C-alpha cells in the first residue's frame, strides 16, 4: 500500500 | 530497526514514509541478494509496475512521480515509454533516452 502522493 | 536489518518487508512502515519517496528509499534499503521476509530488486522493481502500474501512481495527474519510480528502480526502459507518451514531455523522453543509448 505505498502512498502517490509525491514530496512536494 | 527494519531500515537496518531489512526486514518486515511487507510493513511500508506508513506512519513515517507517508511519501511516495519516502517508499522508495524504505524498500531500497530493504531489499536483499541471495527465503522469507526477504525482497529483492526484480521483485520489488516488477511487484510496483505489473500490481500498481500507472494508474496507481498517476491518479494525481503528476507525471513525474511515476517516472522516478521506474527510473530509480532500473527500468529505464519503461520510464522512457511511459514518459515519451505525455504529450508535454515528449523533449524530455526522447533526450532521456538518448543519454541511456
Amino acid at each position: 500500500a505505498p502512498p502517490v502522493r509525491s514530496i512536494y | 530497526y527494519c531500515i537496518i536489518g531489512r526486514c518486515d518487508v511487507t510493513d511500508n512502515q506508513s506512519e513515517v514514509a507517508d511519501k511516495t519517496e519516502d517508499y522508495l528509499w524504505l524498500k531500497l534499503n530493504q531489499v536483499c541478494f541471495d527465503p522469507q521476509d526477504r525482497l529483492t530488486l526484480s521483485q520489488f522493481q516488477k511487484q510496483l509496475l505489473e500490481d500498481y502500474g500507472e494508474s496507481h501512481f498517476t491518479v494525481n495527474q503528476q507525471p513525474f512521480l511515476y517516472f522516478q519510480v521506474l527510473f530509480l528502480t532500473a527500468q529505464f526502459e519503461a520510464a522512457v515509454a511511459f514518459l515519451f507518451r505525455m504529450e508535454r514531455l515528449r523533449c524530455h523522453a526522447v533526450h532521456v533516452a538518448l543519454v541511456l543509448f
